[PDB]
């Protein structure tokens, strides 16, 4: 029906149209946290009003955030109420479906609101076990988890996929009745092209994590040790690999905490990378071919010259043992000494000739 | 929402796919090669009760207003008619369609949620209106209707 | 026979009902030791009456679990007895048969005994070489062994288990003759579902380590390190991940036998996990099935594309280098470089193509 | 014939007694050579007698496992004579032969010589890079090479090795061109039991390295950390699974040779270990077909189960709707979420089942 | 056409023999490179004579290898003009190709010049995290990118291999359309001799790495800790196993970037390693048949030794319970004992037996 | 002890499993194809050999009360009847089971722990009770029956 | 430049690789065999069009001399005849090597980068010298030719 | 020594191994079986020369004499006779066993270490006895007893 098909294709265009804008107002947020954390240390204090303008900024995003998220769900539940034939929308309202609206709700709630708030933090410190106490603000609590907005790219990846907004695609997929849900998608990215994306999430979490490391131990190193940017990056890299930890073990259960996420990242991470580079290693059916042949070919050549070299050493061992009248036998026995090396070569070119040919079925 | 070109033009392409002739029809065949590079092998009498489900002119042809029918089932996610025939083809052997009024009661007594005594009867008595005993399965038709 | 059965099947949950009071009694008393353990540090001393208390019901609770053990034994040898054929219960006293019920006697009988008794311990300390001299009490080498008394959980699921107790399941195995061990439910259980058991047995190794090595370091630690019970299990991560040690080298033997435990159960648990991970990223059948067809697809267009770029540019040459009068080189030599590069994308294609449908193969 | 059999058969007996008498020479020398080096620490000096005659006990096994060993290769070239039809021994030199067994005189030959003989020690200790010099006997150098002779440990069980020894395999291998060479005893033994190979490999590694460690390491430890036996095994087991070295890093270059060695061998090792365990784990073919028999079963009776509920859900919504005079629209939105339910679960097994049917071929 | 033929034969070998005057002029820098830097520490300082001749040296052999280099490229050019039938040489020129030039250009042109130069470094020393500063000459930042030059060795390897210059292998890939660049001879090397390539590649890294960890390291220590070259080596060697860093962390970027590297390349490198050493441990065709007959020969005689038991076991039995006139009933149960352990031991072995035989099937 | 009736319910569902036809009646074919799907190819003379040792009305059917006592014997760890019978079938040749003393005096004197002449002597008396030669060994039935 | 001695002792070693039976000819038979050890199968009527190729004799077999010849084509990396042929193929059906001038329009103007008006119909105007109708694709040889 | 019981004891039950019968005879179907479990395929032909190379009553049956006597050249490293036979057969397809003296100096003169035209001159006058062209290599045998 036209209808029915047309009025489809304009649902499926205003979910995809709404999913950028969250992107685009989650990530306006996290770089102007990055900036005010940044700012905050050295340039102003927290008293100021630069302080408050960005994050009033933040807060206005937010805002417009949970609105487009809301704008969105609203969008999809009508898609399903028009995919399943039915009438009313209490339907397809379960204790599944509500549970993961108030949980996208609270991991996109959170962020630093302007004031002005401290509290006392202690730590022990690494290889000296000496106390340390100081004042630092709340807002560090609440910035780190931003970076849990990151879920929205897989949404914008999953539907902006060719795959996924193919008519061709959709219909040989209905006949095979595959669900063309967001793993689908992964496994025919890993399937294509697996390197890349290793690296790219390899050198995304580097720098978040590295940076998330430096923010945590700001406060309490006084030496420039775990809160340089450089330091922590070899920090991680040499955590990612499994290395150790050398001299720079973090004071603060944050750096400790994100060490262990690195760290069981890597140990996967490695294995599939490693398998990757093995898999990229192996010839080709011509190549086989071709070796294959040349290989023979030069085996054929040595195999008649062990055999020519045999009958040489027979026939001078001959002629020394009885044509010449006084026996040299230093002669005789070297000859005798070189035809046990000839046999000796002959029978191992005829293995080898003989292993290819079996390996080559 | 009334199918612009582009959007036609998507589905022309996909029409192609099965159409490797060019003539404008689809045949039992060109469905059958498609299906069997999927990893399927249905039999002809299989194959042929998929182009009349579609087919409106009953000769054996889908064109192309057909094959857009065809897909508007197809991309939902659940079809009410579709689930419930296989929900009786799993109790229905000997390939004819019917179920006695014995196995009915029996299945819903004692597998799955199990109704109750007093519900299976009423539904025999609406489900076996015709009274011989054997409930051919395609109540679900006018069941579904209202 | 119905007589035959019917007392073969009594005796059979005559000795499933023994298996539940055995492991009831045993957790009853790894936990008040658990309890006891912690409260007779800061709470209380060794001389009150609350540890005369939680001793005697301990004692209590072993002597009921060995009586338990003693009848579930006596169980199992009239089983074998209506097993076998035999009426004499002395045919079934082997060696080995003895040796195992002296054993389960030995392990299930130590535990903390009431009373008030010390030791002295030396320790040599770690990154100072410092000696360290204490007077501990005898209850901590008596209450680390009793975690050996986990064994009888995997008795309780055998004797539980779906294979072991289904008519059909028997019927059907005597056929093959199949013994239904304990290895075959393993091994059954490792089939279906790998990562719950590896995710569950990590889990509780990681607890109960962390738990061990704070109760043994709690006496020569004077600084907060390794009793914390939060760094014990951050050490206990990263020596299952094997990255290093940091600064938390345990002062006693006592933590570094349960390191080395760790270490060599995550040597195994690692790869285990990484190739249960890989084996789940992979696509199924009827979904290479339909991602081949879209890349044929792809790869027909593709194809024709280049010929038709091939086609326009040999065109354009002829065109440019004949039909014109005036010959401008500079666009010539253009379209011949442009040429070649088709001809390169065309044979780049086509190889693809050819590698795709030898895959597909 | 009878006699070329006989007399081949009877240098082999020769050869092979010749074998162990080196074999209880050379561990008579190790062991005193321990027994001495363990005793002249704390009991005795290195100018007593002890010392002295326990170095001419040395001495008298050395010459009589030289002239062992001597003998040996005059009996394997008279077997080689006799094996290719000879009649003169020089055909049996061939820069080869000749090398090997200056090897072995020279292997053989290192042994602490009776005497007293001191040189200067210098090592920079780990940690606090502060010096150290003492004065040390030449004899802990000349006996650490001491046990290279473990070589012959290979060669006995050659000898006596059962297809090397047995009339049938050596006719069968005859047939099929077989070298019984002792490469091919290595990979029987690793083909039939390797769990064996690689712990009595890694036990005596463990044990040999970790004595040696502590051999090296007692003339600049004063402080009872690299010395102590259980911290050898400990530091030992910790650079075998690649972990780290904590606080016990060698002040001389034997430990830090020992721990390379431990490494490089750990490296392969635990891939051999985990390699075999994973192996040990799969099921065989009669419990494989149990298995998917028991899964068939219980797939089926789920499947009928997912279908009955879906007709019973069905029955309900059109009787409290059409039958039913008043509409309680809350019990019909609550039965049509039940059979959508009932529906994702009947595909779900369906799935699962064709899933199974599919993999068990 | 025998001049095309022979025109294009003599192009190959005038680019053959350019290439080898490049590896000779590049490798003649490094070593005077070498030279020069460990001479340059404590026999002359940076103001005398021998430091001039030596870079005056160094810049003679640049310019004469870049002028190799652009020869070397005009030959190339005139090989790809003959090997399209173009016949202006401005058709070649691509953004792609002219970046190379540049490339190679800007590579092979980096040396120490001539001079007296010097700046000012500040570090941060490890475990103490003290500041260090000190005044260091600029050569060392040139002097250590010149080890670049090492890619001249693939181009001569590749330029000599017999592959590539062999007119039959090249008839036959022309006749399977198959293109010999630099991949598939490192790719037929690897199928080839795998071990090799990875033990001449590991210890050149070794060696190399070694050296620039000590030459940057010598700037800022003071204890000779890392600044010693057996250290170095030592360090490496733990860094490329990830055993850990020990006391040996450097306190420059040099060092922990080339540990970076270093730990980048052993974790495939291991794995690369392990994998062929799995491979190379296993059995043959013929030495697989000999085995298996040699273990079917044995199972038979032991399954034939267990049925005579069996019924030697059976025969005492009766014999004791009826022949006898008074019954020793501690003789039944013995043989009653062991009848049943001799029917396990038949029922055992037979298993064993049928398992081979399906693992032969 | 009895059976309770919900035991009789699981080795009736077990029953089920070779009872395909629901006919209450197991046949060769039915008990062959389970052991094919197992992993085996018994020959019809190996099958037929099995439904009349527990049959006992002759007709060559097993039925319920047939089937209880079949699983009594199959689910036993050891059965001292049938693993006497493998013991003999290992030197039996010719598929007949009469071989002669001559090989069952080498047989017990030479391979395993082995015996002594003057127990075979007497165990071969009580063995020949036929007298012939070819001791046929069905006398493990009178055997282990005494 | 010439070939020197040795150079000649190179192709005459990698003649021998095909023509089996020394006698200085090259046979249908041999190339085909040499060509099914590297994975291809080719027909006879594609093995017909290689010799005849390089046959200057006309009598269907390859010499040393022509040997040579074929060799100088195969080590080029592009060959600017046989390239614009296999384009053509893409779009050539019925393997007759004649494509209707009605397809050229479509494909020049919708596939790839494209053409403008013009440019085609000046083409068509070209290469459908003849205006039959049906542009045999032969027309390409006297391109480069010129 | 020679004769000692155990070593008669080792062979004796090798020989079983090909003596499936146990009359004491080794016929070519019973060799060949040996050799097929092995991954060997030969045919008639070529088992045929083996039992005869160490038959000396010409039945063409292996017995426990002849047995021992096939160990004897099978148990040593290297035999001069066979590999000097082997190498003849590189050069030798025909299956004739017949080397024209064309090729034997041609061979010799360029293969392997090569030989001096005078060497081999010298070498071609004793190896042409018969003086027909078409040297035999059987001289190799009498090369070594000589
Ligand atoms: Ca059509
Ligand atoms: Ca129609
Ligand atoms: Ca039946
Ligand atoms: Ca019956
Ligand atoms: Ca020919
Ligand atoms: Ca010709
Ligand atoms: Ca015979
Ligand atoms: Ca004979
Ligand atoms: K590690
Ligand atoms: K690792
Ligand atoms: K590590
Ligand atoms: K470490």
């Amino acid at each position: 029906i036209g209808y029915k098909l047309g009025h489809r294709r304009a649902l499926f265009e205003k979910r995809k149209r709404l999913s950028d804008y969250a992107l685009i107002f989650g990530m306006f947020g996290i770089v102007v946290m990055v900036i005010e954390t940044e700012l905050s240390w050295g340039a102003y204090d927290k008293a100021s009003l630069y302080s408050l303008a960005l994050k009033c900024l933040i807060s206005l995003s937010t805002i417009i955030l949970l609105g487009l998220i809301i704008v969105y769900h609203a969008r999809e539940i009508q898609l399903f109420m028009v995919d399943n034939g039915a009438d009313d929308w209490r339907i397809a309202m379960t204790y599944e479906r509500i549970f993961f609206i108030c949980l996208e709700i609270l991991v996109c709630a959170i962020h630093p609101i302007p004031g002005n708030y401290t509290f006392t933090w202690t730590a022990r410190l690494a290889f000296s076990y000496a106390p340390s106490t100081t004042t630092a603000d709340v807002d560090i609590i609440l910035s780190i988890p931003m970076f849990l907005r990151l879920y929205l790219i897989a949404r914008v990846m999953l539907l902006h996929s060719k795959l996924f907004t193919d008519a061709s695609s959709r219909s040989i997929g209905a006949l095979n009745k595959i669900n063309f849900n967001t793993r689908f998608v992964m496994k025919t990215l890993m399937t294509i092209c697996p390197g890349t994306v290793l690296l790219v999430f390899s050198i995304s979490l580097w720098i978040i994590a590295a940076w998330t490391v430096r923010a945590c131990e700001r406060y309490h190193d006084q030496q420039d040790v775990t809160s340089n940017f450089l330091g922590a990056m070899w920090l991680i890299s040499i955590t990612f690999l499994s290395i150790g930890y050398g001299d720079m073990v973090p004071n603060t259960y944050c750096g400790k905490g994100v060490c262990l996420l690195t760290g069981i990242m890597g140990a996967g991470c490695t294995a599939l990378v490693v398998a990757v580079v093995a898999r990229k290693l192996e010839l080709t059916k011509a190549e086989k071919h071709v070796h294959n042949f040349m290989m023979d070919t030069q085996l054929t050549k040595r195999v008649k010259n062990a055999a020519a070299n045999v009958l040489r050493e027979t026939w001078l061992i001959y002629k020394n043992t009885k044509l010449v009248k006084k026996i040299d036998h230093a002669k005789v026995r070297k000859h005798q000494r070189k035809f046990l090396q000839a046999i000796h070569q002959l029978r191992s070119v005829k293995m080898e000739q003989r292993k290819l040919n079996d390996q080559a079925n | 929402d009334q199918l612009t070109e582009e959007q036609i033009a998507e589905f022309k392409e996909a029409f192609s796919l099965f159409d490797k002739d060019g003539d404008g029809t689809i045949t039992t065949k060109e469905l059958g090669t498609v299906m069997r590079s999927l990893g399927q092998n249905p039999t002809e009498a299989e194959l042929q009760d998929m182009i009349n489900e579609v087919d409106a002119d009953g000769n054996g042809t889908i064109d192309f207003p057909e094959f857009l029918t065809m897909m508007a089932r197809k991309m939902k996610d659940t079809d009410s008619e579709e689930e419930i025939r296989e929900a009786f083809r799993v109790f229905d052997k000997d390939g004819n369609g019917y179920i006695s009024a014995a196995e009915l009661r029996h299945v819903m007594t004692n597998l799955g949620e199990k109704l109750t005594d007093e519900e299976v009867d009423e539904m025999i008595r609406e489900a076996d209106i015709d009274g011989d005993g054997q409930v051919n399965y395609e109540e679900f038709v006018q069941m579904m209707t209202a």
